[PDB]
């Protein structure tokens, strides 16, 4: 009754009967913009199905020497579907997002990861190596889109900051010999109630292997981690012409 | 006894030797791309031989050291070029040549060989690159900021995001040369002995494809004949070759045995199978694979407009007609003195070219060898100094 579930929203279901469990972020659900929130003064769209759906994105490959990935958000939808067309028509925009990757494997292979959020993941850089030159990320370490970016250094996770004490943020685990999905609802977090999409990206996804893949050689090597995402109560404002950048 | 010539503090060799006086004139060729969208599309390439772009030389030798009880020197060879206007066709920092993106046809190779895989594949995706770049010439030649090669330098602090085909070589050294002067014996004078501490290359097949032979190619031993083989180790070509016989010329006033680069340093032989990685597949007579001696770049080195190579790499380049007297490798040397006379260098670099269904910035372009440049270093003795080496 906790292993096995389904997720329905818009007109796209994935089904799980391996699960471990939903966790919401911060322990609320996504939510519209209350009256005593909201400052723009225009009438929002709501899209409410066409919007609403789970989008797979990519296909990471995961084999035994990995580093760790991660996926700014909403910065991976903004070149798909009707969630990127109205996030580039539109320049107001808040949602939640239902995120549920899938990574399975076998009741031989083992190995464990740590799929998490954060909110306002910055980037920093190697600074020139010796730490003395002010180097700033590119664009593409910034925001890699729907393509996503691997890690250089995963136990500072390009930032500083120990991924020992990752776990305080909303994550869960996909150790293989348990699970083979993990679903993460995340609210809209940000100070204003509304934000631009393409400038402003409110979290990204952290998906590290800490405990790393093994199997003895005869089994299937090929072990992808897929994730799918799901922007819940989506709305957007302020309609001019298309934005991609 | 021509006890003359040595590398002895106190000799007139040894002061031709430390600095030279006579001027080197280097003038680059490069090719222009008329067609680059067809070629994308996979039609013949059309090319334009563009020059002369004359270079005078300046050259010095520093930290000189002895040894061995005087037999044994060792000393750096620094090269810096100062552009001369009047023997060249335009002003170099205005003129736009056009040719293929080395930058990015590097990084294509550091991909194939898992070298910043998924960082570099994430740059040319998203920042969309041409295969075809347009830059003046001394951006090309003497330092360029790349796109791609300032993105990788954030996350590997060592790359330098400044490409240039003769990038950081001027007033710089190729190598901490040793040599061995002729107080020994006149047949070995001034032989690259050891390169770096090294004693020979590491890279190539076999051990007898990793020796160093022979000089760098500034002076040579005195009493040269007509059948014995000089060999000869520059530090752009990355092995050393010889030269053999031509015919006999007249420099002014003095004997001359002119040598010639043979069709047969990179010919397809069985002592030449080696010098093709990893397992002797050869691309074909005439080139040779240099990527691993410029740090990953995939260059080819051979003689100007495919000369002494193969047809079939002719006919897939429209403007390729190589000849015998305007595209080859020679010097002049005085038999008796060992005093260069009049050398001319001239040696191509080409960027290998191949379709790859994961780079979409090829195009569906064939296989084949590009042509990019070339450069005709000529060192020549006037009439004065001719005069002066007329007596001896
Ligand atoms: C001129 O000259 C120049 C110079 O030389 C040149 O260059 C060149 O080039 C070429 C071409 O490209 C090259 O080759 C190539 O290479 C490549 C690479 O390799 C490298 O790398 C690798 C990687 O690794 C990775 O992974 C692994 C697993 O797999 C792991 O373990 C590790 O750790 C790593 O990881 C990393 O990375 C990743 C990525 O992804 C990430 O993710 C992570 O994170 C991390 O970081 C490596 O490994 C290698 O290594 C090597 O070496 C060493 C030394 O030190 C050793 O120790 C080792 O062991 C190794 O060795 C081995 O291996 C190799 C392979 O690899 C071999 O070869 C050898 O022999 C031995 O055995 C390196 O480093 C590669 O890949 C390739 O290969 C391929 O190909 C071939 C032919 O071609 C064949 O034979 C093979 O087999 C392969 O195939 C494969 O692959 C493909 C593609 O991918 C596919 O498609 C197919 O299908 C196949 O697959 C299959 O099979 C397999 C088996 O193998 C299996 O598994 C599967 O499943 C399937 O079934 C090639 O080889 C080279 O390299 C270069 N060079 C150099 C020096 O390098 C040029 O070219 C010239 N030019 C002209 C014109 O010619
Ligand atoms: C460094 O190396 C470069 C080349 O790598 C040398 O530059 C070449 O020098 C030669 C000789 O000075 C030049 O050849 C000359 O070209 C003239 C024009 O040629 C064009 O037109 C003819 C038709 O007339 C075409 O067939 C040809 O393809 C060219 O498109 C010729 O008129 C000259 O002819 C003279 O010599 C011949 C030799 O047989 C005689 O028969 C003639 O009667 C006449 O006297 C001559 O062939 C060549 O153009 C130069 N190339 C470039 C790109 O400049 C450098 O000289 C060399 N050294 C230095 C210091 O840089
Ligand atoms: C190698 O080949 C390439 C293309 O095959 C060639 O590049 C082109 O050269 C032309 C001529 O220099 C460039 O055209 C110029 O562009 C500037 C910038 O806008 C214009 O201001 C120029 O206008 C002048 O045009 C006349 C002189 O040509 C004058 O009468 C007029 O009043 C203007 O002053 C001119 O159009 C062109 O931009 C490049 N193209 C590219 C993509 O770089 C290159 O020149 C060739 N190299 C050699 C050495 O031959
Ligand atoms: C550097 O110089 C050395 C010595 O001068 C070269 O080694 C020699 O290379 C020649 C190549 O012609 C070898 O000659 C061969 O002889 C056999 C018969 O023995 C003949 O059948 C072949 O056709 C060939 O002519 C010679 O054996 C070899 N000697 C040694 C000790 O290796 C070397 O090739 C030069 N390398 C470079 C990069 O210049
Ligand atoms: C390479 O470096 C040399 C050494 O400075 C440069 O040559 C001099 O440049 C100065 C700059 O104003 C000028 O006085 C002359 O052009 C040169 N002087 C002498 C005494 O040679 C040269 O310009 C540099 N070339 C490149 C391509 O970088
Ligand atoms: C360079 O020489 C080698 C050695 O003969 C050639 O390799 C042979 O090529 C013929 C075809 O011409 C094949 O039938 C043989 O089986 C090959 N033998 C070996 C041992 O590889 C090579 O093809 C020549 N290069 C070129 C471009 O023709
Ligand atoms: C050459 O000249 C004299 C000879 O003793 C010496 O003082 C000088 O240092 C020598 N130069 C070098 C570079 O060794
Ligand atoms: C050079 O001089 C003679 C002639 O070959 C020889 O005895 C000597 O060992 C040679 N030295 C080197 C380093 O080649």
């Amino acid at each position: 009754s906790d292993r096995v579930a389904q997720l329905t929203i818009g007109n796209s279901t994935i089904t799980t009967q391996e699960a471990a469990n939903i966790i919401v972020g911060y322990g609320e659900w996504p939510s519209y913009c209350s009256d005593d929130d909201a400052t723009a003064v225009d009438k929002p769209t709501r899209p409410d199905v066409s919007v609403n759906r789970f989008y797979t994105l990519d296909t990471k490959l995961w084999e035994k020497s990995s580093k760790g990935w991660y996926w700014k958000f909403p910065d991976v939808l903004t070149e798909t579907g009707v969630f990127g067309q109205n996030a580039q028509f539109h320049y107001l925009y808040r949602s939640g997002f239902c995120i549920h990757v899938q990574c399975n494997a076998s009741k031989f292979h083992q190995g464990a990861l740590l799929v998490a959020i954060l909110p306002e993941y910055v980037i920093g850089t190697v600074a020139g190596g010796t730490g003395t030159e002010d180097s700033h990320p590119p664009y593409i370490q910034t925001q890699p889109g729907a393509d996503g970016f691997e890690l250089q250094h995963p136990y500072v996770l390009d930032a500083g900051i120990p991924i020992s004490q990752l776990t305080v943020c909303p994550h869960q685990w996909i150790n293989l010999r348990t699970n083979n999905c993990a679903t993460i609802i995340v609210p809209y977090m940000n100070t204003l109630p509304f934000d631009s999409a393409l400038n402003h990206c409110n979290f990204g996804l952290l998906v590290v292997p800490i405990s790393p893949l093994d199997f003895d050689q005869g089994a299937t090597p090929v072990i992808p981690i897929t994730i799918t995402l799901a922007p819940m109560c989506s709305e957007f404002a302020g309609l001019r012409q298309a934005v991609t950048q | 006894i021509e006890k003359k010539i040595v590398l002895r503090n106190g000799t007139e060799a040894f002061d031709s030797w430390e600095k030279p006086p006579l001027p080197v004139y280097t003038q680059f060729y490069f090719f222009n791309v008329t067609n680059p969208e067809e070629i994308l599309r996979g039609e013949t390439p059309r090319v334009e031989e563009v020059g002369p772009y004359t270079y005078r030389e300046l050259r010095n030798k520093a930290n000189i050291q002895f040894g061995d009880n005087g037999t044994t020197i060792s000393a750096v060879s620094n090269k810096a070029y100062v552009f001369e206007r009047d023997q060249s066709v335009g002003d170099p920092k205005i003129d736009l040549i056009r040719t293929l993106n080395i930058p990015v046809l590097t990084v294509i190779e550091w991909s194939q060989v898992h070298f910043l895989r998924e960082i570099i594949e994430a740059m040319l995706k998203a920042y969309q690159q041409k295969l075809f770049v347009t830059h003046t010439v001394d951006e090309l030649l003497w330092g360029y900021k790349d796109e791609i090669l300032s993105l990788i330098h954030v996350f590997r602090p060592d790359i330098s995001p400044y490409f240039g085909l003769f990038y950081e070589k001027n007033g710089t050294n190729d190598g901490d040369y040793v040599f061995l002067t002729g107080e020994d014996s006149y047949l070995n004078f001034t032989k690259i002995v050891e390169w770096n501490g090294k004693t020979s290359l590491d890279w190539w097949i076999t051990d007898k494809c990793n020796m160093i032979n022979g000089t760098d190619g500034d002076s040579f031993h005195p009493l040269i004949t007509k059948d014995e083989v000089l060999y000869v180790f520059p530090s752009d070509f990355c092995r050393s070759v010889y030269i053999t016989f031509s015919d006999y010329e007249s420099v002014q006033g003095l004997p001359a045995f002119r040598y010639k680069v043979p069709a047969e340093i990179l010919a397809n032989t069985s002592d030449n199978a080696g010098f093709c990685i990893p397992e002797g597949n050869c691309l074909g007579s005439g080139v040779l694979n240099v990527s691993i001696c410029k740090n990953g770049a995939p260059i080819i080195m051979s003689f100007p407009h495919f000369y002494q190579a193969d047809e079939r790499f002719v006919s897939a380049i429209e403007g390729m007609h190589p000849n015998q007297e305007d595209h080859e490798t020679f010097v002049d040397i005085n038999p008796l003195t060992g005093i260069i006379l009049k050398a001319a260098k001239r040696f191509q670099i080409n960027i290998y070219v191949k379709k790859l269904d994961d780079f979409v910035e090829t195009g569906d372009i064939r296989t084949m060898v590009f042509p990019v440049m070339y450069l005709n270093e000529s060192v020549h003795i006037d009439k004065e100094t001719a005069s002066r080496l007329k007596s001896m």
